C-alpha cells in the first residue's frame, strides 16, 4: 500500500 | 511557494443512503489555478442485505460502460464472486471455519486447500493448483515428542514445501523467534509437484545445498546477532529505549569490524543522527510541529566536506513541493558546483502536475534502460529538465511531456488506454483503445513488456518469465509470494551464459556460469532494510575483477 | 462461543479506581450514587450486593442513605399497620404490590418441596407482580398444620430459585406473636447449575449500649443484619441448604462475604481476621421505627466489608474444614454525631502477607451541614401585611402547588395570595402576590373547615352540620367540586374532646377519643369512617389527656422520627413520649431527656414541636421574650444543649403573638415565622440554613476527580414554571403538592487537567397519584452540558416522560418542537387486552399507571447562538403499550408496559430533509419475548426548490447528493420463536430457538403520511402481509442437549446447555455464483464436505424448501457433580475436539489440551483466581507475582530453547521483589531475575504528609489534623476534608500555608522490562512510567532514554523549552488532554524530558505544540487546529458528511 517516507516506521533488520 | 488556489471549494463529500452506507463519493478536481473546478463522482451500489454489489469509477460511469466491480455475497456477507474489470473474475468458496476451500481465479485456474482431517485440529496440509494436477505445497506439521519441546518446535511447520523448493524450521527461542533454519530449492528442470507421501521422492527435485542461516536474541524477542548462510555474522547492540545503537559485521575467517558505531533517535523514535564505520555522519531535521522529515545532511568529518543536504519543503498537507540541496556537485561533473532546486506542483486530488530537477546531458530519451555511467574523465554535465503529467478521472497516468531546454530533446510518451478498463499500455505497444486489454491476460497481468518483449505468468499471476528476443530471465517465489530466485540466460555465444542469483536472509548469492565452468561467485553481504541506508559487502569467491578490491 | 484460552494477565497502565458513578438523573428527581462491593465471583455465582445512595433515602445500617440489602418479601405498611390475615397484601422484592395470580386462584396442597418430605402440608399461593417487569412468580408457602411456619419462593426466570425466610434467623416476625411475620429476608438461592447462595443473619442484642438505652427499648431482638453471604457450593446440589434440618454451614462453602459492624479491628495495619476477637459497637444514632405493629431498633453499623476464600479447600489439601483467609477488605467510616451517621470515607485495602499494606486512595463523601447557631439569619416579612392568627388568615396553599398561599377568609367571599417568583434578583426569591378575590366558594360557611378528609392530595371544605355532612373538594385548576356527601359519620366527631389524628398508619386523619386507659378509634377509609372500637392500653400504660392541664402540652408529634404520629406530653420538666403501635394501640412510654425549663416561666403555648433540619424527629422550640430556645432532638434518644436566637431589635413576645413554623422558601428547610399583632401586624423570619441538611454534597476519589452536588426543591421549578406560563397568558396547573427536593447542578471537575463540566437540570411536570397516594415523577427532564475547559457551546437536551396522570400526560405534547410542519403523526399510548394468546385492543386507572416512567419524546439542542440554536439535533419519540394479562375486580390487575414503538429523526439542525427511521414491534409472547420485528428505514424526501446546505459548500453539491438509494422505503421484518420453561418447580424463560430476517422494499410513493406505524403493518393488506415478495436476509436456529445425548432436544432443560447453532449461509438462489468453474453436478458434493448442511427453512412459506447451513459451535458438558461445566469444545465437525480440564472443585480451567495432544496447563492464585503459572505447548514456564489487591507484580519465564536449559532463573534460585517506592527501582541496576517488574502507585494525587513534620506542630493542632480526617493512617492527605477544613480557617498558621501548597503526581505506575536474561552480564532495564487521569484514563507515558539533550521540568511542574545534557533522559510519548466526557481534546507531540514526572497542564498548554480538537453535541469531530496553525474541518449533514483538509481551509 501507499504509505509515506521511510522515517516514520520502526527499524527492522531481520523479517519474513 | 505553495499556491491555494487550487484546492479552495474542493472538500471530498461521501452521500450516505438511508442505511448510512456510502453511495457515492464526490471530488472536485482542479488542475490550475484560473480555472473550475470538475466534480467526479464515485458510484457505489448496495443491495437489500446491505453489501456493495457493484462500484464504479467516475471515467467509465461517463462512458456509459458498466461498473469495476460486480460482487457476489453469500447470507454472511463473504464475497462468492467478484468480477473486476482489472482482475478479472474471482470464484471463493469458503468452509464453515472460514477457511479457504476452493478459489478459481480469472485464468481459470483452480486451487484447492486440504487440511487435517476431524480428529486432527484441522490444520493445513496441501494446495492443489489445477489446471493438469499439481500438489504445488505440502505442510508437514510437528508434535509433542520430548525432542520437538526441546527446540520449541510442537505443533509448528516444521517443514513446508512450497513452490521454490524446501523451508524447513530447526530451533525456536522462547519468545517464538526463529533462531535456525534451512532452505533448499528446486532445480531448474523441476516444478513443485509434491504427491504422495515419501519425502524420500521429493528430495530428488531440491538441490544438494542446504543453506541454514542462524539468529540469537535477547528475552524481549528483538534479533541480536544473525549469521548468514556462509558464515558472515551480523551483531546487533540496542539501547534502554529498546531501539537500535549499533552494527557489526565479522566475515568469514576475517575479524569483526563496525558498520554501525552510533545511531541516536528523536522524542517520536525517528532516526536523528547515525555515524558509520565508514566515518560519516549522517543527521535528519525534522519539524518541531508536525515531526514531518525537513533535512537529510550527509556530512563526512575528514575533510568538513557536506557530501548532500537536502531541505525538504511541504504543503499544508504534506506533499513534498520543494527540494533544495545545499550541498555541491560531485567530482563527476567538471565546471559546475550548484545543485539545482526540484520544485513539484499538484493538483486538488494531490497527483503530480509539474516537476523540475536536473538530468545528465547523453541521456536521450527515457525508456526501460538505464544510460551509461558519467565516469571521472569524460567530464560531463548535468542540465535541467522539466516534466508536466496528465490523467483522466481513473487517476490513470496517461502523458508525461518531458521537456529539457538547452539540450533540444522534447518529447512527450502517452499511455493508451481502454474505455472499460484501467489497463493501459505504452503508446508504442498500441494506439488504438480497444486492442488494449488484448495485451493481458484475463486475471489482468500484462503479457507484452515491450514490442519484442512477452511476459509469461504462473498460476497464481507471479511474473514466470520476461521473454526478451534471444534472451529469456524467470524467477521463482515461494508460499508467501516472495523472489528466491532470479536467473538469467543470455543468448549462445558458443554456449548459454547464465546469471543465477540466491536470495537468502541477509545473503544474495549472485554467480555467472557457462557450459560447464563458473566463470564467478559473489556473495553479497547485506546489513539492514533497503531504503533505509543499507549496507552491501561484495565478497568474490571466484571471478573477481582486477581493479576492485575483494 | 469462545474456546477457551489460557492465558495471563497483564500489567496495564489504565489506573482506575473504586467503580463509583452517579447515576444519571432522569424522571424521579434524586441524586443517586451506586458504589461496587468487591464480591470474589469465585466459580460463576455471587451475590449481587452493592453500595446504593439515594437522596431520599431514610437511615440505615450504613449511614443515612446508604443501603447495600438484599431483597426480601414484606407486609404492605403504606396502607397502614397490618392486621397479618388473610386481608393483606404484600410487597414483592422490587417494591411492587403483589397480588394472586390466576389460571381462579392458583391454590394448591404440597407437602413435598425438591423431594424433601416438609413434615407438614402447605397452601402454596403463587403470587405474581401487579406491574410485570421480570415475569417471576412467587409462591407463598403457608401451613395448614399448626407447629411449622411459613415462607415464600421466587422463581426467578434465569433459572434460579430463592427461598425467603424459612428459618427464624431470616424473619423479622412480632416478638411477642412468633407467627406475626412482617418480613420475609432471602436466605438461600440455587442455580440453574446447583450452585448455592446462603445468607447469614444475626439478631440484635443488647450489647455496648447503657442503661437508658435499656430502659426505654428492653426487648429489641427483631432486627436482623446480613452478617456474612456463604456461596462457593464445595458440592453440588439443587436442594436447599436448611430444608433437610442439618446445620446449612456444615456443608462445606469456600468464599465468605463477611459484613463487619465493630468486632474486628478497624485500623489499617491490623488484618481483621474470620472469628472475631470482640463484638459490635453500638452506635450514636440509634433510631427506631414502628410501621409494623412493633418497634425495629437498628442499634448498629457497619465498619468493614470483608472477603474470605478457603484457601486450603481451594487447593486440594482440605475439604472446607480450615480457617478462611482474608483476600478482600472494604473501610467504611462515618461521622457519628447522635442526630444522623453519614458514611464518610470507603477505602480498599490489601494485606500482603509480609506485614504490610496494598491500599487503594479512598473514596470519600461530604454532606451538608445543619449548623444552625451560626447560619440562623433573622429578616424582615413585609410581605405579609396584616397577617393575623386572631382573624381568620391562614398560611396553607389552596391549588395544591406545593407552596403555602395566605388565604383570608370573609362569611362571603375569600382572599387568597398565591406565592410566586419575585423577578428582582435572585433566583430563588419568592413573595405573594395580591389579595385576590376567589370566584367561588362552597356556600356553607358554617360548621366547617379546611382539612384533606380523603387524603387524595387536594384540599376538602368539610361541612359538618345539624343536618348534613360532607364536603367540596377544592380542584388544582380553580374549580370547586360540588357537595359529596360523607357515607359514615361517627356521632363522637361533634365530641368537644375528639381529635383528628393518625392512628392506624395509612396517611389519614382517623378520628380518636384518648382516655386515660381506653381510647375509642374510628378509622378512616377514604369515604367517611368505620365502626368505633376500645382499644385497651396494655400493662401500666396510662395515658396522657390533651387539653386536660395547662402546665402541660399533650399533642400528636413525631419525636422519633419513625412517620408515626406518637403521643408526646411535654412537661416544664421532662419529654415522655408513647410510640404508636398502630389500630389505637400505644406502646411503653419513653423519656426524652435534655428539655428543662424554669417551672413558674414554663408555659406549654410557647412549645412548638417541629423538624427543622429533616432528619425525622421533631426538634422543640421554647419561645421567650428577646430569645429563642431550640432543643435538637438526638434521633429520639433525648435533646441536646439548647441554643438562643435572639430576636432582633425591635422584636418581643407575648401571648398575642404567635410563631409559626412553615416552608415559605422553597428552601427544603422550614422557616421560624413570628408575628406580632397588636398595632400593627408585623412579622419576622429566622432563617436556619440555606440547603436541606444531610444531602450528599461532595465526593472524591483521591485520584484527581470530584463532584459537587446542588439542590433545588420542586416548588422552585413549579414558580419558575407558573411564572413564564403567565407571561404567554395561559394558565398554569400544578399536580404536586408537595415538595419534592431534586437535584439540580451536579458539577464535575478533574483537577489534574482543571476541565470542568456543570450538567445543570431543570423539571417541570410534576405528577402526584392521588389514589394510590404515590409521587409519580416529572413529565419535562432538561439537560444543560456546558463544559469549562481551561468556545464550545452546551448541549441542552429536552426529554418528555410519560407520568400516568392523564392531565399531565395530555399536556406534554403541546411543548414539543414542531418546526418543520412534515413530520408524520406522533403516537399514543397503546391499551391492550390479553385474550387467546394474542394482543386485542381496548380499570382504566391501572392502565395509565402503568405508564409512569417510560419515555416519550427526546430533542437534542445545542446552544452556540446561531440562526440553528433552536433546531434540534435529533428528536426521538416513543410509543409505550399496556397489557393486561389478568383481569382485578376489586385488587389491581397484572399489567404489562414496555415501547412498542420507537420512531428517530436526524435532522443535523436542517428543518428540511432529515434522515427518519423506526423500530415497531408487531407481536409478543406471553412472557414478553418479541415474535415479529418491524425496522423501518425511510427514504429520503423529495428534492425542494429551495435548498439548505448553505453557499460555502460547492454549487453542483445539492443536485449531486440525491442518489436512488436514497429514495427507497426499507422494512426489514424480523420473525422469532423462543423457548418457555413452564412447571411447578421450573421457571426458566427467554430461551430462543430461531429467528428469520426478510427485506421488504417499496419506492417513495407507498409511504403515508402520518407515517407507518403498528396499526398500519398489521392489518389484512399491509407492507409485509403474506402477499408481497419478500426478500431473504438469514436464519439462525440453537439446539439444545440434554447433556449427555448426541440428539438435540426438542425442548430444553433447565440447565439450557447449547450443543451447536445453526446458522443459513447458502440458498439455492446464490448457487449460480458458481457458473465459471465449478461444474453444478459437483457443487453439492462439494458443499457438504465443506461442511454444509441442507435443512428446510424456518418459517417456511411456499417456495421454498432448504437452505445450507453453517452448523458450529459445539460443546461437550459435563455431568450434574461436575456443575455441568465445559469438558470439550470444537468449533464445527470438520476440526477436532478441543478437551478443557478443570480443578477439584470445578471453578478453573487446568490444563486445556488440544486435539492434537499439545497441551497448556495452569496453576491458580486462590486469592484472587487467577492463573499466576502458565506452561505452554513445549513445557516453558511463565510465571507471575500478584500483590494484594490481585495486580500483577514481577514476571519471569525459563524451559529448554536448544536443547539446553534457559531464562530467567526461578524464584526459589535467585529471589527478588521490587520495591515499594517508584524512585528507589528508578535507580535498580544490574541483572534482575524478572522480565517485568511493576511499582503502582495510585496514591499519589494525595500529597504526603511526613511524620517528621506532623510531630513538629502542637498536641491539639495534631488531633484536630486527625479527628478531621485529614491526613490518612498511612500518612496521606485527603483533598475533600483538606478543602472543607480550608474555609473555616481563614488565617495562616504554618499548617495552613503547608496544605495549600502541597501537591501530587497523577496516579501513576512503573515497569521495569528488561532486555535480556539474568546472569547475562549485559542486561539493560527499560523503564517506563505511564500516569493515569483519575476517571481510568490514560494521560501519558515516560519511557527511559539514553543521556543526551532534553527539555527541563522545573521543580514545581512547568517546563523550561531550552536543551541541556541530560544523565536522565525521558521521552514522554502520546501525551493526551482530555474533557470531563472523555474526548480527547489534545494531542501533543512528543518531546524529551529530564524528569519522568508530571509536568502541569498549563505549562504544557503555554509550551509543547498540539493539536486542538473541537466537538459538537453529539460527540463528533467538528474541526481541529494543528500545532503549526492549519486545521481540517469536518461537516454533518443527514444525507453526505464533507470533509475539509488542511489544503482546503488554507484559502
Amino acid at each position: 500500500a501507499p504509505e509515506k517516507g521511510k522515517y516514520t516506521k520502526e527499524v527492522n533488520f531481520f523479517d519474513e | 511557494s505553495y499556491n491555494s488556489a487550487i484546492d479552495q471549494k474542493t472538500p471530498s463529500i461521501k452521500v450516505l443512503d438511508n442505511r448510512k452506507l456510502n453511495v457515492r463519493t464526490l471530488e472536485y478536481l482542479r488542475t490550475q489555478a484560473d480555472e473550475n473546478s470538475d466534480e467526479l463522482i464515485t458510484f457505489y451500489e448496495f443491495n437489500i442485505p446491505g453489501f456493495q454489489v457493484k462500484s464504479t469509477d467516475p471515467r467509465k460511469n461517463k462512458n456509459q460502460s458498466g461498473p469495476n466491480f460486480i460482487r457476489v455475497f453469500n447470507l454472511a456477507g463473504q464475497v462468492l464472486r467478484e468480477e473486476s474489470v482489472d482482475a478479472g473474475r474471482t470464484i471463493t468458496l469458503n468452509d464453515i471455519e472460514s477457511r479457504p476451500v476452493l478459489i478459481i481465479n480469472a485464468t481459470g485456474v483452480r486451487q484447492n486447500h486440504r487440511y487435517e482431517d476431524n480428529t486432527l485440529p484441522g490444520r493445513l496440509l496441501a494446495i492443489t493448483e489445477q489446471v493438469g494436477e499439481k500438489t504445488t505445497e505440502r505442510l508437514i506439521w510437528a508434535g509433542n515428542t520430548p525432542q520437538e519441546k526441546d527446540y520449541n518446535l510442537a505443533g509448528q511447520c516444521v517443514r513446508h514445501y512450497d513452490t521454490a523448493g524446501l523451508t524447513q524450521l530447526n530451533s525456536l527461542s522462547l519468545a517464538g523467534v526463529v533462531l535456525s533454519q534451512s532452505q533448499q530449492l528446486l532445480v531448474d528442470d523441476k516444478n513443485a509437484d509434491w504427491t504422495g507421501e515419501d519425502q524420500s521422492l521429493w528430495q530428488q527435485k531440491l538441490s544438494s545445498d542446504v543453506y541454514t542461516t542462524q539468529n540469537k536474541a535477547d528475552a524481549t524477542g528483538a534479533l541480536l546477532t544473525q549469521t548468514d548462510a556462509k558464515g558472515n555474522i551480523q551483531r546487533l547492540a540496542y539501547d534502554v529505549a529498546g531501539q537500535l545503537k549499533g552494527c557489526w559485521l565479522t566475515l568469514k575467517g576475517q575479524a569483526e569490524q563496525v558498520i554501525i558505531k552510533s545511531l541516536t533517535y528523536s522524542a517520536a523514535g525517528q532516526k536523528l543522527r547515525e555515524e558509520h564505520g565508514n566515518g560519516v555522519i549522517t543527521e535528519y531535521s525534522y519539524e518541531p510541529e508536525t515531526q514531518r522529515l525537513i533535512g537529510i545532511a550527509t556530512r563526512r568529518p575528514s575533510d568538513a566536506k557536506v557530501l548532500q543536504d537536502l531541505r525538504y519543503q511541504y504543503d499544508p498537507v504534506g506533499n513534498v513541493i520543494n527540494i533544495r540541496n545545499d550541498a555541491e556537485a560531485t567530482r563527476f561533473w567538471r565546471n559546475q558546483k550548484v545543485v539545482p532546486e526540484n520544485s513539484y506542483t499538484y493538483d486538488s486530488l494531490y497527483q503530480l502536475i509539474s516537476a523540475t530537477g536536473r538530468e545528465m546531458a547523453n541521456i536521450g530519451q527515457q525508456n526501460n534502460q538505464l544510460p551509461s555511467p558519467a565516469l571521472p574523465s569524460d567530464n560531463n554535465t548535468y542540465t535541467n529538465y522539466t516534466r508536466s503529467y496528465s490523467y483522466d478521472h481513473s487517476g490513470n497516468l496517461t502523458q508525461i511531456r518531458h521537456s529539457s531546454p538547452a539540450t533540444q530533446n522534447n518529447y512527450t510518451v502517452a499511455i493508451t488506454l481502454s474505455n472499460r478498463s484501467n489497463r493501459g499500455v505504452l503508446s508504442t505497444l498500441t494506439t488504438d483503445p480497444n486492442q488494449v486489454d488484448t495485451l493481458f491476460d484475463a486475471g489482468g497481468h500484462q503479457t507484452s513488456l515491450l514490442p519484442g518483449q512477452t511476459l509469461i505468468w504462473t498460476p497464481r499471476g507471479e511474473l514466470k518469465q520476461v521473454n526478451n528476443g534471444p534472451g529469456n530471465e524467470w524467477y521463482r517465489y515461494d508460499s508467501n509470494g516472495m523472489r528466491q530466485l532470479k536467473v538469467s540466460e543470455q543468448p549462445t555465444q558458443n554456449t548459454t551464459q547464465q546469471q543465477r542469483v540466491i536470495y537468502l536472509p541477509g545473503l544474495e548469492l549472485r554467480t555467472t556460469q557457462s557450459n560447464a565452468t563458473t566463470t564467478e561467485e559473489l556473495h553479497v553481504i547485506t546489513l539492514g532494510e533497503a531504503g533505509r541506508a543499507q549496507v552491501r559487502v561484495l565478497h568474490w569467491e571466484s571471478g573477481k575483477p582486477e581493479d576492485v578490491n575483494n | 462461543f469462545s474456546v477457551t484460552e489460557l492465558s495471563l494477565p497483564k500489567g496495564g497502565g489504565a489506573i482506575t479506581g473504586m467503580g463509583e458513578a452517579l447515576t444519571p438523573a432522569g424522571p424521579d428527581g434524586m441524586a443517586a450514587l451506586s458504589l461496587p462491593l468487591p464480591i470474589s465471583a469465585g466459580r460463576g455465582y455471587a451475590p449481587s450486593l452493592t453500595l446504593n445512595y439515594n437522596s431520599g433515602t431514610g437511615n440505615s445500617p450504613f449511614g443515612l442513605g446508604w443501603d447495600c440489602g438484599v431483597m426480601a418479601i414484606r407486609r404492605r405498611t403504606s396502607t397502614g399497620v397490618p392486621n397479618y390475615d388473610e386481608t393483606d397484601t404484600f410487597l414483592g422484592p422490587e417494591g411492587e404490590v403483589l397480588v394472586v395470580a390466576l389460571n381462579q386462584a392458583d391454590i394448591r396442597s404440597e407437602s413435598s418441596l425438591q423431594g424433601i418430605n416438609l413434615g407438614a402440608t402447605f397452601t402454596v399461593t403463587c403470587y405474581r407482580s401487579r406491574l410485570e417487569s421480570h415475569f417471576n412468580r412467587l409462591e407463598y408457602w403457608q401451613p395448614q398444620t399448626t407447629g411449622a411456619t411459613d415462607f415464600w419462593l421466587i422463581y426467578s426466570p434465569d433459572g434460579q430459585v430463592h427461598l425467603l425466610g424459612k428459618n427464624p434467623q431470616a424473619r423479622i416476625s412480632n416478638p411477642l406473636n412468633v407467627n406475626q411475620t412482617a418480613q420475609w429476608l432471602l436466605e438461600a438461592s440455587i442455580s440453574s447449575h446447583s450452585e448455592q447462595i446462603y445468607y447469614q443473619y444475626r439478631a440484635e442484642d443488647e450489647a455496648g449500649c447503657e442503661t437508658d438505652e435499656l430502659a426505654a427499648h428492653p426487648s429489641a431482638t427483631v432486627q436482623r443484619y446480613l452478617q456474612t453471604v456463604h456461596y462457593g457450593n464445595l458440592t453440588a446440589s439443587d436442594v436447599f441448604p436448611t430444608l433437610n434440618g442439618d446445620d446449612p454451614l456444615k456443608s462445606g462453602w469456600m468464599f465468605c462475604l463477611v459484613f463487619d459492624y465493630g468486632e474486628r479491628k478497624n485500623s489499617l495495619s491490623e488484618m481483621p481476621l474470620f472469628k472475631a476477637t470482640g463484638n459490635w459497637l453500638c452506635r450514636k444514632d440509634r433510631f427506631s421505627r414502628y410501621e409494623y405493629g412493633f418497634e425495629l431498633r437498628t442499634r448498629r453499623l457497619c465498619r468493614q466489608i470483608l472477603m474470605f476464600h478457603r484457601l486450603q479447600t481451594l487447593s486440594g489439601q482440605a475439604k472446607g474444614d480450615d480457617e478462611p483467609a482474608l483476600v478482600s477488605r472494604l473501610i467504611l467510616d462515618y461521622d457519628e454525631n447522635a442526630m444522623v451517621s453519614t458514611l464518610v470515607s470507603v477505602r480498599r485495602v490489601g494485606h500482603e502477607d509480609n506485614n504490610t499494606v496494598t491500599a487503594l486512595p479512598p473514596l470519600e463523601l461530604a454532606y451538608q451541614p445543619f449548623e444552625p447557631e451560626q447560619t440562623a439569619l433573622w429578616q424582615s416579612m413585609d410581605v405579609l401585611a396584616n397577617f393575623n392568627t386572631i382573624q381568620r388568615w391562614q398560611l396553607l396553599d389552596l391549588k395544591g402547588e406545593g407552596v403555602p398561599g395566605i388565604l383570608y377568609q370573609d362569611r362571603n367571599g375569600w382572599w387568597y395570595r398565591s406565592a410566586q417568583r419575585q423577578a428582582g434578583e435572585e433566583m430563588n426569591a419568592v413573595t405573594w402576590g395580591k389579595m385576590q378575590l376567589l370566584p367561588i366558594t362552597p356556600a356553607v360557611q358554617d360548621n366547617a373547615s379546611l382539612m384533606d378528609i380523603n387524603g387524595d392530595g387536594q384540599l376538602d371544605w368539610v361541612i359538618t352540620g345539624p343536618g348534613l355532612r360532607g364536603y367540596h373538594s377544592q380542584h388544582p385548576d380553580g374549580s370547586w367540586t360540588r357537595f359529596t356527601p360523607l357515607h359514615a359519620l361517627p356521632i363522637e366527631y361533634s365530641h368537644p374532646r375528639a381529635q383528628l389524628a393518625d392512628l392506624m398508619g395509612a396517611g389519614l386523619s382517623d378520628l380518636v377519643l384518648i382516655g386515660p386507659k381506653s381510647v375509642r378509634l374510628y378509622v378512616n377509609n377514604r369515604d367517611g369512617f368505620t365502626e368505633g372500637r376500645d382499644v385497651v392500653q396494655s400493662g401500666d400504660i396510662t395515658l396522657p389527656l390533651p387539653g386536660a392541664d395547662a402546665r402541660k402540652l399533650v399533642a400528636f408529634s413525631d419525636v422519633l422520627g419513625s412517620g408515626q404520629a406518637h403521643l408526646v406530653e411535654v412537661s416544664a420538666t421532662q419529654v415522655t413520649c408513647w410510640p404508636n403501635l398502630g389500630h389505637g394501640r400505644f406502646g411503653q412510654p419513653i423519656v426524652l431527656p435534655g428539655f428543662s425549663q424554669s417551672a413558674a416561666s414554663f408555659n406549654p403555648d410557647r412549645v412548638h414541636l417541629a423538624d427543622l433540619d429533616g432528619s425525622g424527629p421533631a426538634d422543640l422550640i421554647y419561645v421567650h421574650a428577646d430569645r429563642l430556645d431550640i432543643f435538637s432532638n438526638e434521633s429520639g434518644n433525648g435533646f441536646a444543649k439548647p441554643f438562643t436566637l435572639s430576636f432582633p431589635d425591635g422584636l418581643r413576645f407575648d401571648d398575642t403573638c404567635q410563631l409559626q413554623v412553615a416552608d415559605v422558601q422553597g428552601l427544603g428547610v422550614v422557616s421560624l415565622i413570628l408575628s406580632v399583632p397588636h398595632m400593627a401586624p408585623h412579622h419576622w423570619r429566622c432563617d436556619l440554613t440555606n440547603a436541606k441538611p444531610w444531602l450528599l454534597s461532595e465526593t472524591n476519589n483521591n485520584m484527581g476527580a470530584n463532584h459537587t452536588l446542588h439542590y433545588r426543591s420542586s416548588v422552585q421549578f413549579w414558580l419558575d414554571e407558573k411564572a413564564a406560563a403567565l407571561a404567554t397568558g395561559q394558565t398554569p396547573v400544578c399536580y404536586l403538592p408537595f415538595p419534592v427536593h431534586t437535584l439540580w447542578q451536579t458539577e464535575t471537575e478533574d483537577e489534574i487537567s482543571g476541565n470542568k463540566l456543570v450538567t445543570t437540570l431543570r423539571y417541570a411536570h410534576g405528577a402526584w397519584d392521588g389514589r394510590e397516594r404515590e409521587f409519580r415523577g416529572f413529565g419535562y427532564v432538561e439537560q444543560t452540558d456546558s463544559h469549562q475547559l481551561a468556545r464550545t457551546p452546551p448541549a441542552l437536551t429536552k426529554s418528555w416522560y410519560a407520568t400516568g396522570l392523564p392531565a399531565v400526560d395530555n399536556a406534554l405534547s403541546a411543548g414539543y418542537w414542531r418546526g418543520d410542519k412534515q413530520a408524520f403523526a406522533g403516537f399514543t399510548p397503546r391499551f391492550t387486552l390479553w385474550k387467546e394468546g394474542k394482543d386485542v385492543p381496548l380499570n382504566l386507572y391501572w392502565l395509565n399507571r402503568a405508564l409512569k416512567g417510560q419515555p416519550l419524546r427526546s430533542e437534542l439542542y445545542g446552544l452556540d447562538g446561531s440562526a440553528q440554536q433552536q433546531i434540534p439535533y435529533t428528536v426521538t419519540e416513543s410509543r409505550p403499550q399496556v397489557r393486561q394479562l389478568q383481569d382485578g375486580a376489586t385488587v389491581s390487575p397484572v399489567l404489562w408496559a414496555s415501547v412498542v414503538e420507537s420512531r428517530s429523526y436526524h435532522y443535523e439542525r436542517i428543518i428540511s430533509d432529515p434522515q427518519c427511521n423506526q423500530d415497531i414491534t408487531l407481536s409478543s409472547d406471553l412472557f414478553g419475548q418479541p415474535l415479529k420485528q418491524v425496522s423501518v428505514q425511510y427514504p429520503r424526501r423529495n428534492k425542494p426548490t429551495t435548498n439548505p446546505y448553505p453557499d460555502t459548500l460547492p454549487d453542483t453539491l445539492f443536485a449531486s447528493s440525491y442518489d436512488d438509494q436514497q429514495q427507497l422505503l426499507r422494512l426489514t421484518c424480523r420473525q422469532s420463536s423462543w423457548h418457555h420453561l413452564i412447571g411447578n418447580e421450573l421457571r426458566v424463560l427467554g430461551l430462543p430457538d430461531g429467528t428469520r430476517s426478510d427485506a421488504f422494499t417499496y419506492d417513495a410513493k407507498q409511504v403515508p403520511v402520518d407515517g407507518l406505524n403498528l396499526e398500519t403493518l398489521c392489518a389484512e393488506n399491509s407492507l409485509i402481509a403474506d402477499d408481497k415478495p419478500r426478500e431473504y436476509l438469514n436464519q439462525q436456529r440453537t439446539f439444545y442437549t440434554d447433556g449427555k445425548n448426541q440428539t438435540p432436544l426438542k425442548t430444553p432443560t433447565r440447565q439450557a446447555l447449547i450443543a451447536f447453532t445453526e446458522t443459513a449461509v447458502l440458498t439455492e438462489s446464490l448457487l449460480s455464483a458458481f457458473d465459471g468453474g465449478i461444474t453444478p453436478d459437483e457443487l453439492p458434493g462439494i458443499l457438504t464436505q465443506a461442511g454444509y448442511q441442507q435443512e428446510p427453512y424456518l418459517f417456511p412459506r411456499t417456495g421454498e424448501n432448504k437452505v445450507w447451513v453453517a452448523r458450529q459451535g459445539y460443546t461437550d458438558y459435563g455431568t450434574e457433580a461436575q456443575f455441568w461445566r465445559p469438558v470439550a469444545q470444537r468449533n464445527s465437525l470438520l476440526t477436532g475436539k478441543m478437551t478443557l480440564k478443570w480443578d477439584t472443585h470445578y471453578c478453573v480451567i487446568t490444563q486445556t489440551q488440544d486435539a492434537a495432544g499439545l497441551t497448556v496447563s495452569a496453576n491458580y492464585d486462590w486469592r484472587f483466581l487467577t492463573p499466576t503459572q502458565l506452561t505452554d505447548i513445549n513445557d516453558n514456564v511463565h510465571l507471575i507475582t500478584l500483590d494484594a489487591l490481585g495486580r500483577p507484580v514481577t514476571q519471569r519465564f525459563w524451559g529448554i530453547e536448544s536443547g539446553v536449559a534457559t531464562g530467567y532463573s526461578s524464584s526459589e534460585e535467585k529471589p527478588f521483589s521490587p520495591p515499594n517506592d517508584i524512585d528507589t527501582a528508578i535507580n535498580l541496576t544490574g541483572p534482575l531475575p524478572v522480565a517485568q517488574c511493576l511499582v503502582y502507585a495510585p496514591d499519589s494525587w494525595m500529597p504526603l504528609f511526613s511524620q517528621e513534620t506532623f510531630n513538629t506542630l502542637t498536641q491539639e493542632e495534631q488531633e484536630t489534623l486527625r479527628d478531621s480526617r485529614i491526613i490518612t493512617e498511612d500518612w496521606r492527605i485527603c483533598a475533600l476534608t483538606r478543602r472543607r477544613w480550608l474555609q473555616s480557617q481563614k488565617i495562616s498558621t504554618p499548617l495552613v500555608k503547608l496544605l495549600t501548597n502541597s501537591i501530587g503526581l497523577p496516579p501513576h505506575n512503573l515497569t521495569l522490562t528488561t532486555d535480556r536474561y539474568d546472569r547475562d552480564s549485559e542486561q539493560q532495564i527499560r523503564q517506563q512510567v505511564a500516569f493515569s487521569d483519575g476517571f481510568g484514563r490514560l494521560l501519558q507515558a515516560s519511557v527511559r532514554h539514553e543521556a543526551g539533550e532534553a527539555w527541563q521540568r522545573n521543580q514545581d511542574g512547568s517546563l523550561v523549552t531550552k536543551v541541556e545534557n541530560t544523565k536522565t533522559r525521558w521521552a514522554v510519548t502520546g501525551r493526551t488532554e482530555y474533557d470531563n466526557k472523555g474526548q480527547t481534546i489534545r494531542t501533543y507531540q512528543p518531546y524529551f524530558l529530564n524528569d519522568w514526572r508530571y509536568v502541569s497542564d498549563d505549562s504544557a498548554r503555554k509550551e509543547a505544540y498540539a493539536d486542538t480538537h473541537i466537538y459538537d453535541p453529539i460527540g463528533r469531530e467538528i474541526r481541529v487546529i494543528t500545532a503549526k496553525g492549519w486545521l481540517r474541518q469536518s461537516q454533518y449533514f443527514p444525507w453526505f458528511t464533507v470533509s475539509e483538509d488542511e489544503n482546503d481551509t488554507a484559502a
